[PDB]
Order: structure tokens, then C-alpha cells, then sequence
């Protein structure tokens, strides 16, 4: 499961992850392919932001979904 | 961020499904002056035709793609600030602070599908005659939304109430609030209903 | 033997234009949870621009395309039961063992559209002040009918007879009912009109 | 010489201009049992939404494109003929013999914008309660006019003389008549005022 | 741009959200000769339908779009002067002479909003029928807007008081004005609930 | 005169009549052309039953107009 | 100065006038170009029935304005 | 004369038959070339049941118009 | 102080004149340009007649202003 | 029978009950397969609160017909 | 406990309050947190002002419940 | 902050100025920009009207934002 971030920047960050992966996990691997702090990270959804604790299946996020990343 | 457009129009990109149900266009096209006037009857008739929701996609279309007057985005959200809907103003600022924390946003999608449960047991038994008055109390219904929910309470009281939920969901912490409307009026059997004490 | 699903789309592709007479659409949205609102609203606007039977056909075929999640077909029956419709509920179950038989259908297509060609007459005739009060105890006319009956009679008593002479035709084995109603009101003189014996 | 539909179809197509303006559409819309009661349920929304005036040319409009069944035009004007706007009826009707003088519609034209100047005087001194009765007496408004007018003013007497001075403009020698009411009721101030003598 | 036309165009679109709440456009149509006898009949339904403010709306939106009798900008003021919303008629002028000092805007602006959280108490211990007398006299009701009041006083006082408030508030200097009405009236109480002291 | 009568089903009935004809004629009319019986005619024109022993001219049935058809029980 | 006095056979008529001309001179016109009597012809224009006295000034017949023509 | 009959297969059933016959015909006929028993069949026109003892032209049946087929 | 008198057939008029004039003043002002006598002449401003006796000043007409005119025997 | 019940995150899980099933055995069966306390789970269907003390069938539920799931707050 | 507080200027402020801080509490902490001087302000709630001397627990101030305090 | 006024004419005249700034201040800003006097100017933000004793803070005139400017002519 693949799914797409992306960013303010217009870059598209695509994050090779599985639904039972949490939210950290998912903000875990941004660390390492762009180096911004998870306390900076916040990711939405549909316009829904994303609690840390839940995971991908929470939320509905199927193959090929589309996160957004919003800074500050 | 680095610039003020490209932040506002990444921001109407991630929360467009987010503001949809919390702008309301028809009164915040009033202080859209940057629109011409001519894109703004563009608008004004999508609310006629397609429902207030698939205006505010036109809406929010229309600014992602055009250039617009210097201070723009400020102007759009002062406009929805003024307007009697500061819920859409946190995620429209490209201010980051304001937007509400993640369990709010959820505690609220909470309470807005357990009024589309629980919508056919409101219809019937609220009566928005004598509950409207507390709900501009606790000033969850603006100036313009009184107007449409006793405009559109003049054919039927249910229309009314399909109207009255359709206003009070776009209010920030509205279930608290609209609960104390439900239980120091008449109706008891409501607030029983929707929490199930 | 064959799924749930595609036999409701059969239904609602064979009973179109007998059922879009039997709808009616604004109430029916409440119990319709599967639609997005920002659909339910467009159809919400559509009975306010284009009368309900031009927001059923849209309601219908919004169904028809597009894909909802499964179990949205009994949603949809006991949207249309419970909604004070249940005679399209009949025409909508894939369990058909419920839908009138031919010549009763035959027997209420006349009924109704010698309803229409008497309409001048009632309307006329017909004072809807002492007639809601006995429809809704012979139980064709539900509590949101009533008031939108006793709210689009105030801009006249005509006004009040054309919106009763509409929820009247949707309901069950009405005509007989109906003239149960202006036979014990003192509305005699319309039976003779309406029944010509 | 040719066949009734065909300059029908002309002669709504002359006298737009003017029966928009004298036909009533509301109660002409029980009497056309040729249109399909999905068309009557959209116009009956147009008078509701946007005005009496913008339905009568959708009902002509709809009249125009769109063949209906032979015979139709008898209907219409018999239509018009007795929901009480005899005016229109003369306009319509394709024999072609009781068209009101050219003198008449010039100097009736004339009347209108007189009574739309001094609306403003009438509407602060003209009250219903007083000269319904008489207009009845008159024959120059219908029960439907009068329930109408009577259910127009229950939100205050200043609302019900604008509807009233909607439904007159319509009937066939309005002015002679609604001075002759007016002088026959005690309102004597007025015609002075109004005809300026 | 020079032209008083263009000049009160853009004076509008600064003001539009203030003209709304403060414009009353069910008499301002009677003087507003210039416009189509079909747009004001559509802005009257407009009214009924979906509420006073975007009934304003068209009634702002139709007079700009489309050219109209040079001098038409002092009839439309005037209308507004006249027929009891004044203090629209203060915002109106393109010569921007009487615009109300910003002190006066702000401090009844928040007035405004004293009130609406004041309602239940008003519409329980305010009653019309000892209030509307008086206010007449003080000049902040028009005879327009005392039969309405008196008309809503029908279906009970609460709904009356509702009206009065609706009412009041689009009168110049009304807040002074309307305490000169609770103090010379019984309700001597209200006067100390409204300003606290 | 030419009128139309047109039953509930939807055809249409091509009459021969005059003004001074009775209701009982138009339905006698009726009887001959595709049979009907007379009781069994309810005649319904502009949202009036037609009384039977009137005559077309009472209503004011004009050339070309069209009367509905209504059976009865 | 042109004016098309349309017809119920469908077939618009193109009248050279003047809007010093009166009604009766338009009607003269017909006598021309169509041969209908003035008599029992009713020109009409906007829904306004054409005096036999007033001149197209009168009823504001500008640049490119049509007029009907109901007969009998 | 003919008609088009749909099922909910969406295998359409065209039938070449004549105004006069009745519904128990054409609910004849599919057993000579489908054999679903007539008395399963509700064959309805524009949302109508189709009366077993009325014939075709009675329900305004005109040249190659749509029928539905209800079944069970 | 330009003001204007609209006719009923849609002409208008130009005039020049002074709060404090009187309207017979301006009645007759129209006759001059027009030949209506001040008799038949019918002014309405603001939907309200126009008294001869008074003046703009009291009926606070302004510049740029269009009165109408209509007529009676 | 075969019934779904939607969570409010949407994530619905399907059932198998019997069609005159006690409320208090599809409340249980929930948490048997999805784990929410059971007594947090309020069933909400055609806008109705689902009493524990009546049965499936008095509610008129049909096969795949969903419930809703709303969790006590 | 935690209340709001909507000036006329209709801006929403979060406040933590307890129904053991009786209204001089909440008098300073509100011109502590915005800077509406205590005397100069009046609490409105339910329609109402406020007594000064008296507590919330007085008032039924539930946790969430909103006030609102204006310019005297 | 850095705001913004609309004349009538269209154009838009941008502003140094800080929430420190009284309207009194600001409308002078105009005129040394532009050369309107201050009696002269009527500032609305959103149809509200700018008091002249006031400050850009008491009317939450963020950074970016916009005044409408309105002269009283003749």
C-alpha cells in the first residue's frame, strides 16, 4: 500500500506503508525522507486531520490515497 | 510558509472537504469584493440550482485558479470570520495556530453524523417556532440564518428544522451549545434521544 | 436468486414514472443516510426550483448512478415506509410480494386522474380548514403533510386545497379514503361531483 | 384560415408582452389538464419562487415548444376565461373578435403606470378590509382573489393592498370599476388623488 | 471615476453587508418605479422564500447590472428614507454627506448584538400591545411597520415582540431611541437589563 | 361543430355535433362510435360534470373543444 | 430605418419607413407589398396594438424593430 | 407491430406480434421463446402493470416501444 | 439645479430651475416646451401628487431629479 | 439475517444474525467481532435508538439492512 | 472545569475556570488573558448579567458552557 | 504589517504600517501617499467604519489586510 503526501512545497512525498501502520509511523518515515520534525507534522485527510494514536484502517485510507502535509 | 497566496491556496487544497461544510457563500460573497461582479452571479445561481455545498466547491474553485487583487486571502477570511462562521476561519488562515486540534475535528464529525442518524427524530418533534430564539442566544445562528430559517419555516415547520440543522453544524462547538437550547426549552426528549442518557 | 442490489436498480428502472408520482422527495432525504449532503442539498433544491416530481426523477437517477456503500437499498424502503409513502415502498421491495394488484393500479391511475380533471371543482369546493383535521385521523395525510398543508394555505385557501390535492394521490388506497373524508365532513356535495351517483 | 394550434402558437407569440402580464397562472394551471403534471408542478413553483410574472412566461414558453394534444387551445382560453382574467382571454382567443381596442390598450397601459406611480399613496391609505366586499360586488376579483388578497393582509393591511393591486390590474375594465369601488365605499380621498380631479 | 452611478456602485460593494441588515425591501419596491414589474414581483417572493437578505440581494444586484434614468440613485434613497429604514438611507448617498460618525456605527453595531442575546428575556417580560403606541411617537416605526407588528401579534405576543425587534433595529439612533420607549413604558425593568445599569 | 372527446386511457373520440345538440345526443354520439352506454358516460368538461339534460350551448362548448370522458360505476 | 412586420404565414416583411410616418403609412405600405387592406389588418408590436393615428415615434419603433401582423 | 421487452439480465426480448392479442399473449409468447412460465411473469409499460385480460393497444403500446419484466 | 419630467410614452424633459419655485412654475415651464396647458398637467414625484400651491423645497426634490407627467381632462 | 453495521469512521463490518434476534445478541456479537464495550454501543437505525429489551424483528429489519453504530458519549 | 467567553467583538476565547472561582475570579483572568478592564465589563449568559460576589456553581456554569461579556 | 486600501479609481494604495498605528495615524499615511486630506478620508474595513480615536488593533486588521477608502465629494 502506497499512498501519496503532499506538501506545501508542491513536492509529492509517496510513502510505501500498510494500513495497519499508525499515524506515527506514517510521520516516523518522513523524518527519514525529508528530515521534518513529526512535532511540525500534521497530516489531513479529506480535510480530516489525523490522530496520532489511530491508524491507516481508521480512517478509510485505501490503495492509492491522497495526504496532505501541512507545516508550522 | 514563504508567500501568502501560495500558502492560502495550498490551504483551500488540503481542507476543501473541511470548509465546504462550514462556509456558508451566500452572505460571505458579500465582502468578497475582489471577485467581479460577474463571477459572483456565477456563484449566486450555483447556490439556486446546486444547493449552498456545491456552490462553495465553485467558490473555492474559482479562487485556486485566477489572479486575484493583492491581499486577497485576507480579505477572504475576514470575510468569513464577519460573516457569523469563524469555524472555516481557522482552516482558511494561513496562520497555523487557529486550526482546532484533531480530537475536535473528530469529536465534531462525531456530532454532525449523529444529527444525519438521528435527523428524522429531530425533523418531527423540534419545533423551530419557540427553540430559534435560544439558538441566537447562545449566537449559533447569525443575522442571515434567522432570516432563513423563518423564511423557509413559512412552508411547513419541518422545513424549517431540515434548514435550522443545516445552519447550527457550521458553528464551532455547536453540540454543547446545542444541547443546552434542547434542554432549557421544551424539548427533553431530544437531549434523552441524542446522547441517550 | 440474484443480488440484492441489482434488483433494486431493476426496480427503480422499471417503477420510474410510477413511483416519481408516489415519492415524496423532501421528506424521504432525512432517512437516506448514504447520499452525501452535498447531493441531498442539490435534491433539496431541486423540489424548491422544479417541484417535487422533477426532484424525484432526479433523486431516482442519482441512485441509479453512482455507486453507494451496500445495504442502502433497504435504507431507501424504509425510507419511503416510514416516510408517510408507503404505497411507493410497495413498488420498491424486491421482496414483490407486496405490490397492488394490476387492476387495483389501473383502478387508482383513473382515480387520480379523474382527480385531476375534477381539480377546478374542489378547489373550489373543498375547504381544507375542516378537512386536515379528519385526513390525518383516516390516516392519509402524515404530520409533515399537515403542516405543509396548513403553511401553504396561508396565502389562501386555494393555495391550501392544490397542496392537499398532491399529498392526497400518493397515499394508500386513497380515493376511496379521501371520499370517507368529504362524505362524514360536510363537504357532501363534492362526493356527487367527485363519484357521479 | 389555418389550423387552431398554428396561429395559437402566434398568437402567444404576439400578445406575450401583454398577457404576461393579465394572465393569472395559478389558478389557470387547474383547468390544463393537457400538461403533465410533472410541467405543472415546475410552474407552480415558479409562481412561488420567482414571481407570478416569470411563470406565465415559462407557462407560455412551455405552451409554445412542446405539441400537446388536439384540442388544447380551447382549453387554454376557456381556462383563462374563467379563473377570472377575462382580459387575457380576449387576446387569446384565435377567432379574434372580442381584442379590446387599440385605444382601450393604450389608455388601460396608461392607467397601470398611473396606479404603479401613485402605489406608494394607495398602499398608506387604502384599506382591504374595507373594499374587498365591494370588489366581489364588482366582478372584478374571483373567490380566488379574494381568499387571496384576505389571506395577503393577515400580514398586515399595507401587504394585502399590494396583492390587491396585482389582481385588478388584471380584469377587464379595471379603472372605471375600481373608482366606481373606491367612490362607493367611503374611500372618496383617493380618486381624487387618482384621477386627479 | 466621476460619475455619481459608478460612485454609488462602489459604495456599495464597501457596504453591502450593512445595507442588507439595514434595508426593509418590501416597501422600498412601492417607490422604485423605474424597475421591471416582473423583477419586483420576483424580489416580493424573495421575501417569502429565502429570507429579507437575499431578497435585498437581488434588489442591490438588479439595480446595478443594467442602466436605469439618470437620477434614479436619489429615488432609490429616498425610498429608503421614507418608507422606515432611515439609516440605510444614511449609508446610501453617494455624496457620502450624512454617513453616521464611526463612533455612532461601531457603538450601535454592538448594541445590535446586545440585543439578539437579549431576546428570551424580551420576548417573555416585553409585551407589544403596551409598546407599540408609544413607539410610534418617539419616530423609529414607520405605519408600514406598525401593522406588521400588530399583524404577527395575532399568533401570540412572543411572536410579536420577535417582529418589533426585527424592526427597530433598521431605525436611526434606535438604541436611544428604543430605551426612550422602555422608560416612558412600564418595563422600567428592561432599561436597567439593557444598558446593566 | 367539432369536438373531441378524450377518455381516460389517452384516445381521442371525433365527434360530429352542433351547439344546440343535447348532452344526450354527444352521448348518443358516443353510443354509435366505439359503445359506451349512456349510463355509463360521465361527461367532464373544464372541471364540470355536464349536467345530461342540458345541451352543449349551456357550457359554451366552442368549436373544437375537447371533452373528457369519464365511465361510471 | 428598418422595421420586419412579421406574418403568421411566417414570412418577415422588410418595411423602408420613417418615424415621422404614422401607423396608416406602414399600413399603405402593406398595400404595396402584400395586398391585405389596411382595414383588416391589426399591426402590433411588444404586445401594443398600433393606433390608426399615433406615428412609430410615438411607440418607440428604433433602428431594427419588428411589428406583427394578425389579420381578420 | 413490435416490441422491445427488457429483463433484469438486460438481455432484451424483442417480440413481432399484432395490437389485438392480449397480455396473456405476450405473456404467451415469452414461453415460446424464454419458457418462464406465464403466471411468474408481471410484465409492466411505463410503470404500470400490464392487465393479463387487456390487450396491447388498450395500454397506448406503440411500434417498437420499451416492456419491462418482473419475475418471481 | 437640472431636473427632469418623464412622460408616460417614455419622452423626457430637461429642465432649469430653483428649490423654492413653485410647481405651477414648473407646470407652465412645460407648457412652454411642450404645449400641455398647466390644467391637464399632473405631476407626481416620489408616487405622490404635486400641489400647486407648494414648492420643490417642500417636496425636496434635488438636481438630476425625473418627476412624472401624466394627464387628465 | 445478514446484517452491516456502520461505525461512525465507516469501517463496517458484516454480520450474521437471526431475523428475530434480541438486541442484546447483536450488541454482543459487535464486541464478539469489533471490541467496543457492551453497553457503549447505542444502534441507532431509520433514525430510531435501538432499545436493549426488544427484539431485531419488532424493529422491522430485513436482510442486509444496516444498523448504525454510535458510541455511547 | 473549562468555559468560553465571546466579547461583543464575537471572538471566541477558551478559559479555564472552576465552579470554585466565583465571578471576581474570572473577572481579572479575562483582563488578564485579553485585557477588558473587570469594571468596565459585564458578563452575559443565558440572557443575563452577572452578580460579581457571586459563584458560577450559582449559576449552573457547566463544563463548555459559553459566556459572553460586554462594554458598560 | 503591510495593509492595503481601495480607492474608488481601482487602484490600490499599500501601507508600512504597524498596529501601533492609530486610524488618525494611518489616514495620515494616505496623504502623505497619496494627498487626500485627513477630514477628507473615510476608511472602511469590511463595511465597518474606522473610528478616527482608534487603533488598528482594536479592529483585529491583521497583517495583509485590506481598507476601503471612501472620500466625501461633492
Amino acid at each position: 500500500m502506497q499512498i501519496f503526501v503532499k506538501t506545501l512545497t508542491g513536492k509529492t512525498i509517496t510513502l510505501e506503508v500498510e494500513p495497519s501502520d499508525t499515524i506515527e509511523n506514517v510521520k516516523a518515515k518522513i523524518q527519514d525522507k525529508e528530515g521534518i520534525p513529526p512535532d511540525q507534522q500534521r497530516l489531513i485527510f479529506a480535510g480530516k486531520q489525523l490522530e496520532d494514536g489511530r491508524t491507516l484502517s481508521d480512517y478509510n485510507i485505501q490503495k492509492e490515497s491522497t495526504l496532505h502535509l501541512v507545516l508550522r | 510558509g514563504y508567500s501568502t497566496d501560495e500558502n492560502f491556496r495550498y490551504l483551500i487544497s488540503c481542507f476543501r472537504a473541511r470548509v465546504k461544510m462550514y462556509i456558508q457563500v451566500e452572505p460571505v460573497l458579500d465582502y468578497l469584493t475582489f471577485l467581479p461582479a460577474e463571477v459572483k452571479e456565477q456563484i449566486q445561481r450555483t447556490v439556486a440550482t446546486s444547493g449552498n455545498m456545491q456552490a462553495v466547491e465553485l467558490l473555492l474553485s474559482t479562487l485556486e485558479k485566477g489572479v486575484w487583487h493583492l491581499g486577497w486571502t485576507r480579505e477572504f477570511v475576514e470575510a468569513l470570520r464577519r460573516t457569523g462562521s469563524p469555524l472555516a476561519a481557522r482552516y482558511m488562515n494561513p496562520e497555523l495556530t487557529d486550526l482546532p486540534s484533531p480530537s475536535f475535528e473528530n469529536a465534531h464529525d462525531e456530532y454532525l453524523q449523529l444529527l444525519n442518524l438521528l435527523q428524522p427524530t429531530l425533523v418531527d418533534k423540534l419545533l423551530v417556532r419557540d427553540v430559534l430564539d435560544k439558538c441566537m442566544e447562545e449566537e449559533l445562528l447569525t443575522i442571515e440564518d434567522r432570516n432563513r430559517i423563518a423564511a423557509a419555516e413559512n412552508n411547513g415547520n419541518e422545513s424549517g428544522v431540515r434548514e435550522l440543522l443545516k445552519r447550527i453544524v457550521q458553528k464551532e462547538n455547536w453540540f454543547s451549545a446545542f444541547l443546552n437550547v434542547l434542554r432549557q426549552t421544551g424539548n427533553n426528549e431530544l437531549v434523552q434521544e441524542l446522547t441517550g442518557s
